């Protein structure tokens, strides 16, 4: 974090409500909104400015992005929940109503879940415990096949498909973050759509490196056993199949042809 | 054993002297030479236990999850017990630690604030990731081959787990600051590295009856007792050499591609094995030394993945000598003494009946 | 396996969010209440299923492939041949009927791969097969892509010029493609090896010293060439790419040689790979869990080579 909230914790509500009524008698109720629009103004704004720049979520290195997708959604040990009841709580004690429409209509209204198509918390966090199962299974409980196997298939199915795990989950991490306002933009930038992109860097490049290593079983050692030592690559005097290489260099219907 | 007579935990005991030696006599740096050997003691006295920790064996399958399992589990995790223990006696100075407890309290919850080398709570994690494991090939599935089955995995589908699981031991007993506690961390690095010491044994005992029976056997049953391996006069067998001595297609070349990489990786023409994935493998070093001869070989006679080579000649002069020899599969040199010119030959020519003499 | 959302899949994927979604504490909790009742199910589907294919694949091709090549001559030693056509319908690599069996009775299990056929795709545990039938594929898969490149089942194969000791005028001829030699200058030429209409057959016949021609054998019908080819087989030899020579000793002492060049591999030696073939048994049967027999396809060629 980047520290901030300076002196307007909103402890401060049961140990001044006097000295802004203080001010009033040497210098009432004329100024006395006076004073209380321009500390509620003053609220959010000391508020905005420790959460719009939180950060990122301290981007991860290889494989072990199960662990922060752990952190992010265990109900006793969650550093969002927790920060969700903070911001109700300290939120709620600006007085309902006149606790102000900056630090309510971003995250306090989507704690809690009308009984309807509400974009609430819930559906995000269980749709992060849903990937980081699939990743789960992926590395430790590869089926005694390489999780390369796997890492193929779905950097096959998300790149030109549609709806796998991972591709819905970003979608549902956008309308979440987008649909609060001009402020929370950049909060709901990082925490609402950075918990996909540290899986996203850490799901394609073993599949890259595994296009390699079942490259070199599918098309490379078929290759390279019928025109090994024949003429045309290497100067023997025995020469290289002519119909067999028919199979291999067409545009329809041969192996490097339907590879690819 | 032996954990000595701890002077600590009674630290009201030394408020009394921390008086006694100032107002009994008639100079307050005193005080303070007693203050700064108030943790000499403490300063070797808990040192010598935690280096006097080792572990139990457990030498089996099952005996393994039960001494893994007992660490990380939190609920009756004594290694937890044991780490609060010795968070309780350090955790002011007496933020920073005047005693030497600094580094080792950097474990327990240090609030890692961009110095993410390790938690101890992240580590017991990946001890129970390893636990899983351990326990699905247990579970019911043939252990003798669902052990293989994980094995493969090591070596050459190169998963993506190993590098995180296997680096924190390294990565926690090197940065735990005094060698001594990180003794004791080496002590606590052992349960990973005996579990695969455990794991990848059985390996070693398939891995070797495969290349046993894949090659070795085909070698030995074909190539022994012919020329240039003992030295008789039967049987010159050409051909079979450039099917397994081969660079791309030959079977020895198949076998360190399709069950071996990942720790064994070409390089030029030789492939040294150097990753971080070799530690608890060590490779006998007549292997490594036979196939560097036998990739040698293949970058001067079987260029062109079948046999044959060219190469050219000179004789020369001596006294009485004045003639020519090598007439070498039907390609004949001959000199009189006469200035010398430079010959092109081929070794294996096509001719039906080949062999060399001299004259 | 290969598909998606059935009742045994969804069932599991919702077995493991209720589960994993309580704290850490309860996870020992909820491994053993909603995914465990899963595995149950899972380990009594599979293994009738496992010896259910058997007993299809018993009746799907293994009696089409006993009932047509039974008892003609490349599977036993009998006069009569094994019709060629035909057998293009049980050897291609993409429309014969063992082609069109390991694509979609088993397509996530067996993924077609190079020429062979790889087994570790399955990613499944619990479950391993005969290693007889993964060899058998393997050995039939090598003749479907050396033999037959265009469905109309022909290969050809550069020629064999002699070298003798004492013996002239050694002629073969075989599908009207002659070869007469005279101790001439030895140029190769060329055989298509199952030709046009014509009487078919193959014959080899030498002239003495001291006697006219006599045939050695000669051997009828359009399987003809692969069957005198099989009696002199000492073969391997150091000179040309594919490097063959052929004995063929022949009465009272006068041997005759040759010398093999194919293109495409082998040539028309692989065709003698299929003697004494049965397709096997089962498959995904569970005896043979440990066996390590990944040396006879290299110790047969090597009696084959150098004897």
């Amino acid at each position: 974090v980047v520290p901030g909230m300076f002196t307007r914790q909103a402890w401060e509500e049961a140990v001044l409500p006097s000295i802004d009524t203080v001010i009033n008698e040497r210098r009432p109720e004329a100024l006395r909104q006076r004073l209380t629009t321009r500390y509620f103004a003053d609220f959010g704004n000391a508020w905005l400015n420790f959460l719009n720049s939180l950060h990122l979520r301290k981007a991860q290195m290889l494989s072990d992005v199960t662990e922060q997708l752990t952190l992010m959604a265990d109900v006793r040990q969650s550093p969002l929940v927790a920060l969700m009841n903070t911001l109700a709580v300290q939120g709620r004690t600006g007085q309902r109503l006149h606790g102000p429409l900056a630090t309510t209509f971003g995250p306090v209204l989507a704690l809690m879940d009308n009984q309807n198509n509400s974009a609430d918390m819930l559906n995000l966090q269980t749709y992060l415990t849903r990937v980081t199962q699939v990743r789960l299974r992926l590395q430790q409980i590869a089926g005694s096949s390489d999780p390369q196997a796997m890492m193929q298939m779905l950097a096959q199915t998300v790149l030109q498909g549609k709806s796998v795990d991972l591709t819905d989950t970003r979608d549902y991490g956008s309308l979440t973050a987008a649909g609060l306002g001009q402020e929370w933009y950049g909060f709901g930038q990082t925490v609402f759509v950075r918990p996909m992109e540290q899986a996203w860097q850490q799901v394609l490049t073993p599949a890259a490196e595994s296009l390699n290593a079942r490259w070199r079983t599918a098309v490379v050692d078929g290759w390279n056993n019928a025109f090994s030592g024949r003429y045309p690559f290497k100067n023997v005097s025995s020469d290289a199949s002519l119909p067999l290489l028919a199979k291999y260099l067409n545009t329809d219907t041969g192996r490097i042809a339907r590879f690819l | 054993v032996v954990p000595g007579m701890f002077t600590r935990q009674a630290w009201e005991e030394a408020v009394l002297p921390s008086i006694d030696t100032v107002i009994n006599e008639r100079p307050e740096a005193l005080r303070q030479r007693l203050t700064t050997r108030y943790f000499a003691d403490f300063g070797n006295a808990w040192l010598n236990f935690l280096n006097s920790l080792h572990l139990r064996k457990a030498q089996m399958l099952s005996d393994v999850t039960e001494q893994l399992t007992l660490m990380a589990d939190v609920r009756q995790s004594p290694l937890v017990a044991l780490m609060n223990t010795l968070a309780v006696q350090g955790r002011t100075g007496q933020g920073p630690l005047a005693t030497t407890f600094g580094p080792v309290l950097a474990l327990m919850d240090n609030q890692n604030n961009s110095a993410d080398m390790l938690n101890l709570q992240t580590y017991l994690t990946r001890v129970t990731q390893v636990r899983l494991r351990l326990q699905q090939i247990a579970g019911s599935s043939d252990p003798q081959a669902m052990m293989q089955m994980l094995a493969q995995t090591v070596l050459q589908g190169k998963s993506v787990d190993l590098t995180d699981t296997r680096d924190y031991g390294s990565l926690t007993a090197a940065g735990l600051g005094q060698e001594w506690y990180g003794f004791g961390q080496t002590v606590f690095v052992r349960p990973m590295e005996q579990a695969w010491q455990q794991v990848l044994t059985p390996a070693a005992e398939s891995l070797n009856a495969r290349w046993r029976t894949a090659v070795v056997d085909g070698w030995n049953n074909a190539f022994s007792g012919r020329y240039p391996f003992k030295n008789v006069s039967s049987d010159a067998s050409l051909p079979l050499l450039a099917k397994y001595l081969n660079t791309d297609t030959g079977r020895i070349a198949r076998f360190l591609q399709n069950n071996l990489s990942g720790v064994l990786h070409r390089e030029g023409s030789r492939w040294v094995p150097d990753t971080i994935n070799t530690r608890g493998l060590t490779f006998n070093p007549a292997f490594l030394k036979a196939i560097n001869t036998l990739s040698e070989i293949a970058d001067v006679a079987f260029t062109t993945g079948n046999a044959g080579l060219h190469f050219e000649l000179r004789p020369g002069t001596a006294a009485g000598v004045m003639q020519t020899t090598l007439i070498t599969d039907n390609q004949k040199l001959i000199y009189v003494n006469q200035m010398p010119v430079w010959k092109r030959f081929t070794w294996p020519a096509d001719t039906e009946a080949p062999g060399a003499s001299l004259s | 396996l290969q598909g998606k959302s059935v009742d045994l899949t969804d069932t599991r994927d919702y077995g493991s969010l209720t589960a994993a979604g309580l704290g850490q504490e309860w996870y020992g909790f909820g491994q053993t209440v909603f995914v465990r009742p899963m595995e149950q199910a899972w380990q009594q589907v599979l293994t009738p299923a496992a010896e259910s294919l058997n007993a299809r694949w018993r009746t799907a091709v293994v009696d089409g492939w006993n009932n047509a090549f039974s008892g003609r001559y490349p599977f036993k030693n009998v006069s009569s041949d094994a019709s060629l056509p035909l057998l293009a319908k049980y050897l291609n690599t993409d429309t014969g009927r063992i082609a069109r069996f390991l694509q979609n009775n088993l397509s996530g299990v067996l993924h077609r791969e190079g020429s062979r056929w790889v087994p570790d795709t399955i990613n499944t545990r619990g479950l391993t097969f005969n290693p007889a039938f993964l060899k058998a594929i393997n050995t039939l898969s090598e003749i479907a892509d050396v033999a037959f490149t265009t469905g109309n089942a022909g290969l050809h194969f550069e020629l064999r010029p002699g070298t003798a000791a004492g013996v002239m005028q050694t002629t073969l001829i075989t599908d009207n493609q002659k070869l007469i030699y005279v101790n001439q200058m030895p140029v190769w030429k060329r055989f298509t090896w199952p030709a046009d209409t014509e009487a078919p057959g193959a014959s080899l016949s030498w002239v003495s010293t001291q006697a006219g021609t006599r045939q050695y054998a000669d051997l009828p019908g359009s399987w003809g060439l692969i069957r005198l080819l099989e009696m002199a087989r000492r073969k391997a030899a150091p000179g040309v790419a594919s490097g063959w020579s052929l004995s063929w000793q022949a009465q009272d002492g006068r041997m005759l040689n040759y010398t093999l060049r194919t293109e495409a591999g082998e040539g028309p030696l692989v065709l003698l790979k299929l003697r004494n073939f049965v397709l096997p048994e089962t498959v995904f049967e569970l005896s043979g869990t440990s066996a390590f027999t990944g040396n006879d396809e290299d110790a047969g060629d090597t009696v084959e080579e150098t004897d």
